């Protein structure tokens, strides 16, 4: 038996979920969505310019008011941008100006930001002193932290460069729950409206949905070939889509447990950096490599829309949950609010 | 490491339990929703400069 | 117009104000990135040089502010984090001598030097190659020969001809020769040396970054 | 005497030859074509190309030569009626004003790119870094305006001198008194090419010192400085040294009795054609030296 | 957070004095001050701002000219030079803290105050309804308030201000804009507008709440305030 059975054991229960996989395929979702018009080419146009950054931006995140955004770039300083009057409402310096990542808290008491360093730092917005000071270290981790994201004002979920994702309270600092499921590097996350479910994806093209509270892995995707550089929910709550490296954009249903479409154009070659959903979820934005931003349809998935207001890669994407605008950021210093 | 497999046994039995359930339903909430709250989306038909609060 | 929200403009106005003279100050620095396998090999410099995530050191030298990024403690994959260090003036690479007598571990360093070498965003971005453990390689050169993991080298056993055969069989894989320049030296005990090495290095790159965008190169 | 004074308020002993029709409309013509497309070239890909510190002495460059190369098709009309100008004063001083700050302007932009690259070499790390592009553009704004004001002189027009009842529209000539538009003249090469010889000078020993790349980058970049240096002496060196030679003849007796004027005239004005020649050449070797054009 | 004042004091008629603020527990560089003076017998009134700039700096119709402020950012204190100072001049100074940004809560601290005696149009009136009325533990209360102009600016938002000063001390904020809660109010307060007819409501009142209430308007830069409405235990 040894290692030899157990090894065949896993490849039966792999052989065994690809055929009940297959089992539920009734039809691609493009012979359905042929009922539904499409939507049509959409014109867009970049209202406001911010342009206080001047090194690679890499990360940024909108607020629950949809007029408040946190950029982060790779100088060291998170902006507190006012969208409707291009005003800075705050600059924090960063001690670790190796940051890929940043989060809005749900109040908008909280900002979080992390990256290259192995601590995901936690600042405060509304401090009575009128400045922004550090409040908690999540330096638990051992590898670089990638994604953090705000699930309440006492619990934040992070994920590091290391086979491990950790979920955190701000109130006591130590890791509640520890997920181990992925082997590779998990580069980005993405919180659930309902605040309990929380998809995953690592650079060994596997997709994991993990429970906030049970703490296990409930769902495993393989449909990509590459890395998972991108990942985000839909609006409903039940679906969720990634980017990838191999320049294709996969939706990914929970409860079919299957790839429903994967978005792609032929001249499409380069990565994906970014993707994000509109309120409707109509609308697949995502980032692009090329000096190029790409809006899909995400029932019809074909190219919608073309931003082509950057020079450079294009690192970050958010959708406010209002609907109202759309913010594109890149590694030229420019982020530009577009609607 | 078969302790871990166990693991992938158990989930693949746990998601195996949940109700895979089929494409079409599926299809059809997705559809039912989006038009029922279509008609106030501003990214999907705009509201006119008066009462956009981004006008220039 | 605006009643209120003029103070809250005059604020951005300092915010920025703020933002470029740090953006200025930043600029004006020079940026080196640490690589290579062994952490005694890296800190062998760190230690040499004359006043946990990456370390950052800072040190003044010439009235040039020199910020050297050790990212060997990270032990993760490179390819999703290298492009952080795009604008880096030079790379730091170091590789022990004496590692080629232990396990197979000079075969690694020639891969990890390949990658880095062979990566799109360091295509104008030059390697400084700094081979440590002089005497200790001196040392086994008489016990061991170079030729044991070196099939094709056929030669002398000597100190100069063997670091003269390392050094060559290290340059050759540089495949875009024309844009980078690599400047490879042999660490020296004595202090006050190496670093002057590393500014003229960084001289010459940035009069080499100077030159490119006048319109010469 | 058939070559006597032309008297406004100096002696001034201007000549009319055959040779002028002769031999300028072919250099002329071909001059202002070539360099109006050359330069408008430039202008245009400047026009859609980064907006960093170092192409502004470039582009002001570029505008210089631009409106200088217009004049020269007027100064070509006066040519071919050997010596004769149809229009009014208003526009003989406006064209000849254009064109003298014209080519001030770019010699000043000239030298100033040689510094420029000289600072850049040499010294690496001084104020170099990006001259934030306000201080370059009021720099530039600075140079113009010192260069209007030294060329002023000419706008207070006199009037269109008539020789035999032929307007002449030249500044240049053979006179009894030093004015200040001869020492310009003198001004204009010795201090620029000394400035430029000694940045190239320098360049070339610090590049020499301890950096060495013979990746054909810095033995191109060395080649290029050099022809560019040696076609600025060539164009401006002649000129020069006849007016040297004119006025070392006009102090040291003959003064009047038309001495070898007769010949010295129409080597003057042959070699000012190098001037223009060198406006030609300009674009063509600083812009498209650069792999971006 | 702390804002003591000091300084003041007897100046006879036409003299002049410099009333100095030494600001601690919070950063004094980022926040603009103002000034507000109360007569014995009379209600607040706003003397001068500065901004965190140091700049924009504003003065009232009756103080224009007259009266200077300055400040020095590394020395963590705020001066105040007033000359040839009039009859009417004489009352308690309270320098307040302002930070301006989206979200804001302006005018959400005040100093202790400094004492200072003298021995022997086109702006904005707020109209008070009532100066005086009785009420008792348990109740509710309701001020009215109107306004000259409309504080309703196109962005939407309504500069209104209240204030509370119970007997010796200081004011203090309750609500900032007609729909905040300062830092440390209870939620039992609540304010309501329409544009021009303002209310206060205090629902549950305790006997801590007996004072004096204050209505402030910052729509315009010549800030004023009300007469006061004194209220009775
Ligand atoms: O270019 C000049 O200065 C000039 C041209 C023609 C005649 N005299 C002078």
């Amino acid at each position: 038996s040894e290692l030899d059975q157990l090894r065949q054991e896993a490849e039966q229960l792999k052989n065994q979920i690809r055929d009940a996989r297959k089992a539920c395929a009734d039809a691609t979702l493009s012979q359905i969505t042929n009922n539904i018009d499409p939507v049509g080419r959409i014109q867009m146009r970049t209202r406001r310019t911010l342009r206080g950054h001047l090194a690679k931006i890499y990360a940024m995140h909108w607020g629950t008011d949809s007029r408040l955004l946190v950029s982060a770039s790779q100088d060291g300083k998170l902006i507190i941008w006012d969208s409707y009057t291009t005003n800075k409402v705050h600059a924090i310096p960063l001690r670790s100006s190796w940051v890929m990542t940043c989060a809005y808290a749900p109040s908008g008491n909280y900002v979080a930001c992390g990256g290259l360093d192995n601590i995901c730092s936690i600042y405060n917005l509304k401090t009575r002193e009128g400045n922004v000071r550090v409040s908690r270290e999540l330096a638990g981790h051992t590898g670089y932290l990638s994604c953090c994201r705000f699930l309440d004002d006492n619990q934040i979920v992070t994920s590091s460069g290391d086979t491990t994702c950790a979920l955190w309270d701000i109130e006591t600092g130590q890791q509640t729950t520890t997920f181990t499921g992925h082997t590779g590097d998990v580069m980005s996350l993405s919180l659930a409206p309902d605040t309990r479910l929380f998809v995953s994806g690592a650079c060994d093209a596997s997709a994991k949905l993990w429970d906030v509270r049970e703490g296990m892995c409930r769902q495993t995707f393989t449909g990509h070939e590459s890395d998972i550089n991108a990942i985000c929910f839909f609006p409903n709550g039940n679906a969720f889509a990634t980017g990838s490296d191999d320049a294709t954009c996969r939706l990914f249903d929970l409860r079919a447990d299957q790839e429903l479409m994967t978005y792609s154009h032929d001249n499409i070659i380069c990565g994906i950096t970014s993707v994000s959903f509109s309120k409707s979820g109509r609308l697949l934005l995502a980032g692009y490599d090329d000096f190029n931003c790409n809006v899909w349809d995400a029932l019809k998935a074909d190219r919608a829309g073309v931003l082509a207001g950057h020079d450079n890669r294009v690192s970050c994407l958010g959708v406010t949950d209002d609907g109202m605008a759309v913010a594109t950021g890149s590694w030229d210093s420019f982020l530009k609010i577009w609607n | 490491s078969i302790a871990q497999a166990r693991k992938l046994v158990e989930q693949l039995k746990m998601e195996a339990n949940i109700d895979r359930i089929k494409v079409s339903k599926a299809a059809a909430d997705l559809m039912a929703y989006c038009e029922a709250h279509a008609k106030e989306d501003p990214l999907l038909t705009p509201v006119p400069a008066s009462e956009n609060p981004f006008r220039e | 117009l605006s009643a209120e929200d003029k103070a809250a403009v005059e604020r951005s106005k300092m915010i920025d104000r703020n933002l470029r003279e740090d953006g200025e100050k930043a600029a004006r620095e020079v940026k080196l990135l640490l690589l290579g396998a062994g952490e005694s090999g890296k800190n062998t410099i760190v230690k040499q040089m004359k006043i946990t995530g990456i370390v950052e050191t800072h040190f003044t030298f010439k009235d040039l502010h020199f910020k050297m990024f050790d990212v060997g403690a990270q032990r993760s994959e490179r390819k999703k984090w290298i492009h952080c260090f795009e604008g880096v003036t030079a790379i730091i690479f170091c590789v022990a001598l004496s590692d080629y007598d232990l396990v197979n571990r000079m075969h690694a360093s020639m891969k990890l030097f390949d990658s880095i070498c062979n990566n799109k965003w360091f295509t104008d971005t030059s390697i400084i190659l700094f081979l440590n453990k002089k005497d200790l390689f001196e040392e086994k050169i008489k016990k061991s020969p170079l030729t044991i993991c070196y099939p094709e080298y056929a030669g002398s056993n000597t100190y100069e001809e063997a670091a003269a055969y390392i050094q060559c069989q290290f340059e050759d894989l540089n495949k875009r020769k024309d844009t980078k320049e690599i400047y490879t030296h042999f660490t020296c005990s004595t202090d006050t040396k190496n670093v002057q090495f590393v500014f003229d290095a960084v001289t010459d790159v940035i009069i080499k970054n100077n030159l490119k965008d006048c319109g010469l190169f | 005497q058939d070559h006597f004074l032309e008297i406004d308020k100096k002696n001034c002993c201007v000549f009319r030859d055959d040779f002028i029709v002769k031999v300028l409309p072919p250099v002329l013509g071909l001059e202002f074509i070539f360099g109006l497309l050359g330069n408008g070239l430039a202008l245009w890909i400047f026009c859609f190309h980064s907006w960093k510190s170092s192409r502004i002495f470039l582009f002001n460059l570029a505008v210089a030569d631009f409106l200088l190369i217009i004049c020269l098709p007027f100064l070509m009309d006066n040519y071919v009626r050997r010596w004769d100008w149809k229009f009014g004063d208003i526009p003989c001083r406006l064209m000849l004003f254009m064109l003298a700050m014209n080519r001030q302007g770019s010699i000043i932009f000239l030298t100033v790119v040689a510094v420029d690259r000289y600072f850049r070499v040499v010294h690496p790390h001084h104020a170099l870094n990006k001259i934030s592009n306000r201080t370059a553009a009021i720099i530039s704004c600075l140079l113009w305006g010192i260069t209007i004001g030294l060329t002023v002189h000419l706008l207070k027009k006199k009037m269109p001198i008539q020789n035999g009842g032929a307007n002449l529209c030249s500044s240049f000539s053979i006179c009894h008194t030093f004015q200040w538009h001869e020492a310009m003249f003198l001004l204009e090469f010795f201090l620029p090419l000394g400035i430029i010889l000694f940045c190239s000078a320098r360049i070339i020993w610090s590049l020499r010192q301890r950096q060495m790349d013979r990746h054909a980058k810095i033995k191109r970049a060395i080649t290029f400085i050099m022809v560019v240096a040696i076609v600025f002496v060539i164009c401006f060196l002649p000129s020069v040294v006849v007016r040297i030679r004119i006025f070392w003849l006009l102090h040291t007796s003959g003064t009047q009795n038309c001495e070898v004027y007769r010949s010295v005239d129409l080597a003057f004005f042959i070699t000012l054609s190098f001037t223009y020649m060198n406006s030609m050449l300009d674009p063509v070797v600083y812009y498209f030296s650069s792999p971006s054009f | 957070v702390q804002l003591v004042e000091s300084g003041g004091g007897l100046v006879q008629p036409g003299g002049s004095r410099k009333l100095s603020c030494s600001a601690s527990g919070f950063a004094f560089s980022s926040f603009g001050m103002h000034w507000v003076r109360q007569a014995p017998e009379k209600g607040l009134e706003w003397v001068a701002y500065i901004s965190s700039g140091s700049g924009t700096i504003y003065y009232a119709d009756t103080v224009k000219g007259r009266f200077t402020i300055s400040r020095d950012d590394p020395k963590n204190t705020l001066f105040l030079q007033m000359t040839s100072l009039r009859s009417e001049d004489t009352a308690m100074y309270y320098c307040v803290r302002s930070i301006y940004y989206y979200g804001s809560s302006p005018f959400d601290f005040w100093g202790q105050g400094t004492t200072l005696t003298v021995s022997a149009s086109a702006d904005i009136v707020m109209t008070q309804a009532t100066s005086s009325v009785p009420v008792t533990p348990g109740e509710s209360v309701s001020i009215s308030c109107r306004s000259s102009k409309s504080l309703l600016h196109s962005n939407g938002n309504t500069y209104l201000y209240w204030f509370l000063q119970r007997p010796g001390q200081s004011p203090q904020l309750l609500i900032y804009r007609m729909s905040n809660l300062a830092s440390g109010v209870p939620d039992r307060f609540s304010g309501s507008g329409s544009g021009t007819a303002f209310t206060l409501t205090i629902s549950r009142l305790e006997a801590e709440d007996v004072g004096v209430y204050y209505c402030m308007q910052h729509l315009e830069y010549p800030l004023t305030f009300g007469a006061g409405t004194k209220l009775e235990l």
